[PDB]
């Protein structure tokens, strides 16, 4: 009674450096009462934990928003580091309501040219927000399909708790032929770890492909308060940064510089994905007497493990879940928790 | 996959195989041993067709006796569905084992669609595209041709490529889909249809409709070569005891009475104009007549034969010379004497179900004309028309009806039934009188291929009960067992929508017409799922008058727009071509984002031979019971017969008949077990039907869905749905439903031994 992934085929190349623009629906049928507010009033809701969350996993992309109103598409944000700007958007687009019916192939094609001056190394890829059963398309969509695959831009969306075979086949077509990427939900938390599995990068199998070398510097912090004065917006900056090389008194941001366009980062970013990069083997629960371990957690102290014979408390299971490399235990709360936040295991870590 | 049914290595083409396929692979080698009928029912939601074809075309390269086999399905539409599964068997047991086919198997559908002249592929009448090539590649054309070198004979030049190169040998080693055959004959500017027609005592296996099993007009060129040892199969086959009754079947009308005077008269000018040309060859044939039936001639024609066979294969027939008849003067003088007879036949101000004796004998009262030479028609006319070598036929159409006709009912006695509609009913008060006729035992024509052979297999997903055809064919078989679905999840929704949102006992069966209260009940019950379904979604009216009569008013209501809004809505049409293109598109929509919600019958051409997959079948829906008797009680009188000679009342037969039809439509919402889709229902009498479904269909069947509400099924769907659309891939529980590739059936069934 295990829901696990067998194993985890990460080791290598992801989706890292990524520009990502997900479309909404603004149409009536976001409108109906599916879910508590509605579908949209929630998913607003759901939508704007994801922004900081995918700045926050990925400050290493860029990202605009689009919708789909009355048979329309419609750009909402644009293609930033910030998810100030994306996040003030969605206030207003929260304030407003939707309508109408979505244009898919709009959308289609706005964020089709709209990721057109991503560079090679920024990751292209988009994803659906859908609630409706039907398009509003201009044109052959298959043509749009056959152009968006030429661009060679996979590509993964999540309609609501139904199936559309062409989406079905467009998540299929865009991902090199191999649908695993229409996931459609069932529940609000069900749509919650959606979010959740969003963030990560995404390594399937990379073909053999260009990989390009990367130049930059790391900014210097500016010091003084009442010399405020910035250039990147020409106002007056009470403390912000310096460029590597065009040594320009810039605002706190880890984005690229504005006068000689070099990306801007000091070291927080970077690491972010190294434990993405290679995460570790989920610590196997030990078991409740072929381990006969010590009496108490790992990581932390958690004395308790099993319940000793009794009846079925004992025979239940053992909260010892242990890392095979450190060959240590840890309590599922810990474990888990690793997993969750920092790999780090200090048995691994300890040697 | 490559196991064994202890006899035989299985050269299965997928890596995956399914339960009942073992099982189903099980009883066609027992049968294959035995030599019988073996009626059995295997669920069509799995691909019988691979279950099928493996293990047959392993017995012939195994055992090296059954060189021959033979598959007779519904449609050529399956036939292509057969041909390129056998091609990709042929390539798969070529794949496993090398190169060991040296085989020979194609199908048959008509000289319609294998004719490749283009001039007389354009032309649309299948009537004429045969009559047409027959002129255009003629016997006695080409003598006109070949003899008196003129451009008044044309040919299609694919027969005669085809006497070139191809009446020498076969095609090279294909085994040729409609497709690759169309694509290589073309290439080869050949023709397919006369390639068949040679390549009859040359293709290891056949694969054709019925028809040219069951019709004897087309069932007459049988070579026992390739028959006698054979074995037949048959899939689907329940709705084919209607077309047993229908290939003797004949309907009548008094403008055809008008279009047989038109062409009888014709004969007179046509046999009077080469009389005083050349009647010698008439009086030569006289003495073909007297020497007997001309079977030198009559039979021995390459492409001679204007009236072929329509009685059963020359079984029941008499060779003498006519007495009198055998001047054509004379022949068609009883003609002529008849068609007035039979138009005076035609007159009676009301319905009458004649027997075949009593009117017989009242011809013989009215016109002394004897019965055994009335058979003579058909011979006669097929005789005289080429010896008169007539260069039309469209006069001389309501003729060969005759000659089929009066040939046919002087044939057949007590087991057929002339009955003579003053008018028709749906256009009564108005004078169009139907001298209708037909047979009324399916297996009279079953009898001769009964006789034939020993190995014959039927199949279906929807035979149920699996012994009313034993009764109706009067047979026995060796196994009658059905198959059920083995799947660990639902993937179907049989909902039975006895009651609406008005919680309304609902039904068809109340009138053939329109009723709010049952009608825009069923249309505020429809449109819910139009916005909750995806691509996919048709109906199934009883009647396509039916069918439209709750079209306009609907169109009228306001549920009409609804629909359109959600999703895109196919209509069926009278015909096919534009039937053709709304389906395609329509799974071309269902296809594309846009949804697609289609409209049929349950009688219709699309619950015959028209499959849908995942996507293309979602939802389908059964427009109250499907009944029929909204015709005339010639259901009735061949359904007194049938009381009369089988202890089955019409209400059972009629829910067996109506469900079989009704299942025979719910057949093509599945392609595979990676297929799904809700099955709802709509009728109050649904309920009481729980027994008669097949055995999968019915195990798929929860009590608790009985006599449903709309908004609760509503409910029930809905989670299906997306349950469904969750990608359930356990993929340790599936080999239980999949018995895992080349080891679970190697491993489960060796030990499931004992
Ligand atoms: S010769 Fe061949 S292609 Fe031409 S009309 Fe006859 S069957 Fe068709
Ligand atoms: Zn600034
Ligand atoms: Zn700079
Ligand atoms: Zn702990
Ligand atoms: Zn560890």
């Amino acid at each position: 009674k295990k829901r696990t992934a067998k194993k985890n085929i990460t080791p290598y190349q992801r989706g890292i450096i990524r520009s990502l623009i997900l479309t909404l629906d603004c149409s009536e049928a976001m409108l109906e009462k599916d879910l508590r507010p509605n579908r949209h009033a929630m998913i607003i809701q759901y939508a704007i934990d994801f922004v900081h969350e995918f700045f926050d996993q990925n400050p290493i992309s860029q990202m605009g928003i689009i919708i789909m109103r009355n048979g329309l598409a419609q750009l909402v944000s644009q293609v930033s580091g910030n998810p100030q700007d994306h996040i003030d958007a969605l206030k207003s687009i929260r304030k407003q309501e939707p309508k109408g019916n979505p244009s898919l192939q709009n959308a289609l094609e706005m964020a089709r040219g709209l990721l057109l001056p991503v560079p090679a190394h920024c990751t292209r890829e988009v994803l659906i927000v859908f609630g409706s059963l039907s398009t509003t398309d201009p044109g052959d969509i298959h043509q749009t399909i056959d152009s968006l695959v030429s661009e060679k831009i996979r590509v993964k969306v999540l309609g609501l708790s139904a199936q559309v075979a062409i989406c079905k086949e467009l998540c299929k077509a865009t991902n090199y032929g191999d649908e695993s990427f229409y996931k459609i939900l069932l529940d609000e938390t069900h749509l919650k770890e959606l979010f959740n599995e969003a963030v990560t990068p995404l390594p399937v199998n990379k073909i053999n492909k260009g990989f390009t070398l990367v130049k930059m510097g790391f900014p210097t912090r500016i010091f003084e308060d009442t010399p405020t004065f910035c250039s990147c917006h020409s106002k007056l900056v009470y403390g912000g940064y310096f460029c590597p090389n065009c040594h320009s008194k810039v605002c706190s941001l880890p984005t690229v510089c504005p006068c000689c366009d070099l990306m801007l980062i000091l070291s927080t970013h970077l690491a972010r994905s190294y434990h993405h990069l290679m995460p570790l083997k989920t610590f196997a629960e030990v078991p409740t007497t072929e381990k006969f371990r010590s009496e108490d957690c790992f990581s932390c102290q958690s004395r308790f493990p099993x319940x000793x014979x009794x009846x079925x408390x004992x025979x239940x299971x053992x909260s010892r879940y242990r890392c095979e490399d450190c060959k240590q235990e840890f309590c599922v709360d810990c474990d888990v928790f690793i997993h969750e936040i920092l790999h780090n295991c200090p048995g691994c870590e300890s040697k | 996959m490559k196991f064994y049914i202890d006899d035989l290595p299985v050269l299965f083409p997928y890596p995956k195989i399914y339960p009942e396929q073992y099982n189903y692979m099980c009883d066609i080698k027992k049968t294959l041993d035995v030599g019988g009928n073996s009626i059995l029912e295997m669920p069509s939601g799995t691909g019988k067709t691979v279950s099928l074809l493996s293990l047959t075309i392993a017995y012939q390269m195994h055992y090296p006796e059954h060189r021959k086999i033979i598959y007779c399905s519904r449609t050529m539409s399956e036939i292509e569905k057969a041909l390129v599964e056998l091609e990709n068997l042929m390539d798969y047991r070529t794949k496993e084992l090398g190169y060991q086919e040296d085989f020979r198997g194609l199908g048959l559908t008509s000289r319609k669609n294998l004719c490749l002249h283009p001039e007389v592929s354009k032309e649309r009448k299948g009537t004429v595209v045969d009559e047409k090539c027959r002129r255009m590649t003629n016997g006695q054309a080409k003598r006109k041709l070949e003899e008196d070198p003129e451009a008044n004979v044309e040919l299609c030049e694919y027969h005669e490529n085809l006497y070139n190169i191809e009446v020498e040998d076969y095609l090279p080693k294909g085994v040729f889909s409609f497709e690759k055959l169309l694509k290589y004959c073309e290439e080869k500017t050949l023709c397919p249809y006369f390639i068949v027609r040679r390549m009859i005592s040359l293709c290891n296996i056949i694969i054709y409709s019925y028809h040219y099993l069951l019709d004897p007009k087309i069932a007459e060129r049988v070579s026992n070569e390739v028959s006698k040892d054979s074995i037949v199969i048959f899939d689907e086959a329940h709705n084919i005891d209607n077309v047993c009754i229908e290939s003797l079947s004949l309907d009548l009308t008094t403008d055809a009475l008008r279009r047989a005077t038109r062409g009888a008269n014709a004969l007179d000018e046509r046999i009077s104009e080469v009389r005083k040309v050349d009647s010698q060859k008439l009086q030569d044939e006289y003495e073909k007549l007297v020497q007997g039936l001309h079977s030198a001639d009559i039979l021995t024609d390459q492409e001679e034969p204007f009236v072929e066979t329509p009685v059963l294969p020359q079984d029941l027939l008499t060779e003498a010379i006519p007495g009198n008849i055998r001047r054509a003067e004379h022949f068609v003088s009883f003609l002529k004497r008849l068609i007035e007879y039979l138009k005076t036949r035609m007159k009676v101000l009301h319905v009458i179900s004649e027997t075949p004796k009593s009117f017989l004998q009242h011809l013989k009262q009215l016109t002394f004309i004897e019965r055994k030479p009335l058979r003579f028609c058909s011979e006669r006319l097929s005789l005289l028309v080429r010896t008169l070598e007539v260069t039309e036929v469209e006069d001389f159409t309501a003729l060969k009806d005759i000659a089929t006709f009066a040939t046919l009912i002087s044939t057949y006695e007590e087991g057929f039934l002339l009955i003579i509609e003053p008018y028709e009913i749906e256009n009564a008060a108005v004078p169009n009188p139907i001298m209708r006729f037909t047979c009324l035992d399916a297996s009279i024509a079953i009898k001769p291929v009964f006789e034939r052979f020993s190995s014959v297999i039927i199949t279906s997903g929807t035979i149920s009960p699996l012994d009313m055809y034993p009764r109706m064919l009067n047979f026995k078989t060796v196994l009658q067992k059905s198959y059920a679905m083995t799947l660990a999840k639902k993937s179907f929704l049989p909902m039975i929508i006895t009651k609406g949102s008005d919680q309304v006992a609902i039904s068809s069966r109340f009138e053939i017409r329109n009723d709010p209260s049952i009608v825009r009940n069923y249309g505020s019950m429809l449109v819910e799922f139009a916005k909750i379904t995806p691509d996919g979604m048709v109906v199934f009216f009883p009647s396509y008058l039916y069918m439209e009569s709750i079209v306009s008013m609907w169109q009228t209501m306001g549920i009409l727009d609804e629909v359109w809004k959600h999703k895109l809505i196919l209509v069926e049409t009278p015909d096919a071509q534009e039937t053709s293109l709304a389906l395609e598109t329509y799974r071309k929509a269902c296809s594309n984002g846009r949804g697609a919600i289609l409209l049929s019958v349950a009688r219709g051409k699309v619950s015959e031979g028209i499959d849908f997959d995942h996507q293309y079948g979602r939802t389908v829906l059964m427009i109250g019971i499907p009944f029929q008797y909204t015709e005339s009680r010639i259901l009735k009188a061949r359904l007194e017969f049938m009381r009369e000679n089988y202890r089955i009342r019409e209400n059972d037969f009629l829910s067996f008949d109506a469900m079989r039809h009704a299942a025979q439509c719910l057949g093509r919402v599945l392609r595979g077990k990676d297929d799904y889709g809700v099955m709802v229902l709509a009728d109050r009498r649904f309920s009481r039907k729980r027994s008669q479904l097949p055995k999968w269909i019915a195990q798929g069947l929860s009590d608790a869905d009985l006599n449903l509400s709309t908004d609760m099924a509503i409910s029930n769907t809905k989670q299906f749905l997306r349950t469904m659309a969750q990608p359930t891939d356990p993929k340790d529980q599936e080999g239980v439903s999949v018995w895992s590739y080349e080891d679970l059936i190697k491993h489960q069934n060796s030990r499931k031994d004992q």
